[PDB]
This record gives C-alpha cells, structure tokens and sequence, in this order.
C-alpha cells in the first residue's frame, strides 16, 4: 500500500538469475540497488534511526552524527530528511564524488577534515562534535549498532528465504560492517533452521578476516572495492556464523561489475562485482554445482561513474 | 582507494 515516509519503503528487492555466471543458473543475485536511496544501507539507515527513536536516544532537537564515508551516509541522509532530523556526516576527501555530491543535495552538514585524508580523522572529528552538548548529538555507529544486523535478520533474510521458497543453499555477501551476512545468516540458520553456507567476501588486498581466522598476522591494505574491506574486524560481523571466506582482487571485481552490465544488463557496483566473482568461483565447484547460491548486490553502478568502473 | 572504514 502507501508508506508513511520513504524510510518505510525499504527492502523487498528482487532475485534475478544469472546466465553468464555459475552453472546452469545456480547463481541468483539480490539487487539491493532497488532501495529508497539505492543501496543496501537504506535498511540500516532506517532501522538505526527507528531504534534510536524507540530507545529515546533520538528525539526532536537532537542531531545525528556518524562517519560512514559511503552509502550509509546517503541512507542516514534520506532518512533524516524524511523524518525531520538535522544530520552531520564526517569525511575527509573524497571518494567517491557522487557520494560527496548527493549528501550536499540531501542537506547534511558535511564536515570535511584530513588526518591523512582518513576515517581516523573523520571518526575523531565525529567524537569531537559529539563532545559538545552530547545530549544534542547522537552517534549511531553502524559498525557496532545491533539494529544494523537486526534489520537484515528481519527483512533481507526472510525475503531471500521467501523468494527462494526455502531452497537457498548458499549466501554470498561482501563484508563492510558485517551486518548483511550476519543478519541474513542468523535469519536463515536460526529462525528458519536451514544449515546453509554463509560466505563472507573481502578484498585480497586487505584480507583481515582470513588472516585472523587463520591465526596469521593481520595486515590491512588499500583497495578499490568500495563498501567492503574495512581493514578491521567490525563488531557487527558475527564470525561464528561465517562458514567460509573468499578473497577477490580489485581488478577482477571491477571486470566482474562491467561483465554484469554488458552481459547481464545489470547495473551493479564494484563490491557487487566482487561478490559475484567469489560466488562464481564457488558455483563452478562440483561441491556447489547443484546448490542454489544467493549473492547480495549492495549498490548501483551509477554511484561509481567517477571511479575506475567507467 | 579505501582502508580503515572508508567508503562504507
Ligand atoms: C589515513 C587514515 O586515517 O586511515 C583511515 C583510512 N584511510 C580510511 O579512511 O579508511
């Protein structure tokens, strides 16, 4: 029916079967680009705000603060605009320029800094702005806020289960906050009770999850895969439900996104390319040859025109 | 490029 505001219109994204990846259509993709602010972050942008409202921590007159740098900022921005909250977002410069472009149009207070142009400086600045009548600023903290995986457990997961009629065997998802794969895996494994394979994807340039799990030296690095590879283990990543970790490189991720466009007619982002690459690698193993693989496509390629995608 | 929480 009719939604009270845009934040209520989150989710219910479609599953599309791939024809040039996997083995006879065992790879299907969930296109999260079909969201109110056109990324997966719309869900947590809505639910974090809702939960902060229900906890009383978010009230009229209080300002929203977070670091994000990516799609979470856009989601929080549209939700704040829709539900009447002033919002300040912290980020140096500047990747990507469309990220930087939308936020100003959505009327968020962009505070621009530069440690070495980094999230260290951004988060520090966020903490500082919070430290100024802290009863006026509220930090939602997407990396540890339980509402983040909660919304994925309540919507995304059940949507996957519903649309696959409980046939989903594998879920492949890149990890940024970890919320997506955490919530989804919790929903399908615990609430529905099916023992699927949860597959986390990370850049091979910064495989901190693989390194941690293997008990090797954790060495984060630079990469071109927007949205994932935070370079640390976020609190919203539930390692306990992670069955498998796949690493993908920036070049292959990019090429895979381009392939989604040109061959599948799917306008997918870089991290979407990475997720699809990992999922394809799994799909062409006999072990998963006859299993249904569901792959999360977080964002849309139009948010990457300024990047190396084009 | 991206590292400690950038672009998320
Ligand atoms: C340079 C710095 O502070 O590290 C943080 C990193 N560049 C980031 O924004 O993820």
């Amino acid at each position: 029916a009719i939604y009270a505001d845009n934040s209520y219109s989150i989710g219910n994204t479609p599953l599309v079967r791939l024809k040039h990846f996997g083995h006879n259509g065992n790879v299907v993709v969930k296109i999260e680009g079909r969201n109110p602010s056109y990324s997966v972050k719309c869900r947590i942008g809505a639910n974090m705000v809702w939960q902060a409202e229900k906890d009383g921590t978010l009230t009229k007159g209080k300002e929203i603060v977070d670091a994000t740098s990516g799609n979470t900022g856009i989601a929080l921005a549209y939700v704040a605009a829709a539900r009447g909250y002033k919002i300040t977002l912290t980020m140096p410069e500047t990747m990507s320029l469309e990220r930087k472009r939308l936020l100003c149009g959505l009327g968020v207070n962009l505070v621009l800094t530069e440690g070495a142009k980094g999230m260290k400086g951004a988060i520090a600045k966020a903490e500082e702005i919070v430290a100024s009548d802290p009863s006026r600023y509220v930090m939602l903290k997407q990396f540890e806020n339980p509402a983040n995986p909660q919304i994925h457990r309540e919507t995304t997961g059940p949507e996957i289960w519903k649309d696959t009629d409980g046939k989903v065997d594998v879920v492949v998802a890149g990890v940024g906050t970890g919320g997506s794969i955490t919530g989804i895996s919790r929903a399908i494994k615990l609430d529905f009770g099916k023992q699927i394979t949860s597959v986390a994807v990370e850049p091979v340039e910064s495989p901190v999850i693989s390194q941690t799990l293997a008990g090797e030296e954790v060495k984060p690095g630079p990469h071109k895969i927007q949205g994932i590879g935070a370079g640390f283990i976020p609190k919203n990543l539930d390692l306990s439900i992670i069955d498998r970790v796949e690493t993908v490189d920036s070049d292959t991720a990019l090429a895979t996104a381009r392939r989604l466009m040109a061959e599948e007619g799917i306008l997918a982002g870089i991290s979407s390319g990475a997720a699809v690459a990992a999922a394809d690698r799994l799909a062409k193993l006999p072990e998963f040859a006859d299993k249904l693989i569901v792959v999360i496509l977080p964002s849309a390629s139009e948010r990457y025109l300024s990047t190396a995608l084009f | 490029t991206f590292e400690y929480g950038d672009g998320i």
